[PDB]
């Protein structure tokens, strides 16, 4: 039942960077950039340009309000989780 | 033996 | 950077129950019922009827094919993660 | 002191 301890980690990750600065209730592309670069520094995604962030936000911030809600940010993990899984092939 | 996936594949 | 170790847990959780029985590539409501009842036994969601599973699948299996893909199952965690977070109020 | 959230709230 790892999803049990892992879920606690995701709930803490939500407040770990979301309440770091700005509005803790909603995530702005600037705060999300820190989330992507602070949790995925050089493990798989390296952020150095706003274009990645801008393209990544259109993927979550499908509202275009330049903001990402907890539900929208949670989906980003799934997209990276799906891509990371692809790293493992048949071998 | 270390390699990185692809950011472009993830963007689209 | 807990999302780092937590993501590894989610990737393992994916194979932990998905490849338990049936098609490891896709999740069928029967396998998902085990996922919801095996990872969330009595912590917050108790599954004893197919109706919860049927309503829960319409939430993920929005295809109605009676199946849930890795991307669709990953979203279930977000919904529960969002509901679990509500448990924490101002106090 | 133990309570359970609500399955109905999560369903809809
Ligand atoms: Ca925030
Ligand atoms: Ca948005
Ligand atoms: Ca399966
Ligand atoms: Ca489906």
């Amino acid at each position: 039942s790892e999803l049990e301890k892992a879920m606690v980690a995701l709930i803490d990750v939500f407040h770990q960077y979301s309440g770091r600065e700005g509005d803790k209730h909603k995530l702005k592309k600037s705060e999300l950039k820190e989330l992507i670069n602070n949790e995925l520094s050089h493990f798989l995604e390296e952020i150095k340009e706003q274009e990645v962030v801008d393209k990544v936000m259109e993927t979550l911030d499908e509202d275009g309000d330049g903001e990402c809600d907890f539900q929208e940010f949670m989906a980003f993990v799934s997209m990276v989780t799906t891509a990371c899984h692809e790293f493992f092939e048949h071998e | 033996t270390r390699t990185k996936i692809d950011w472009n594949k993830i963007l689209s």
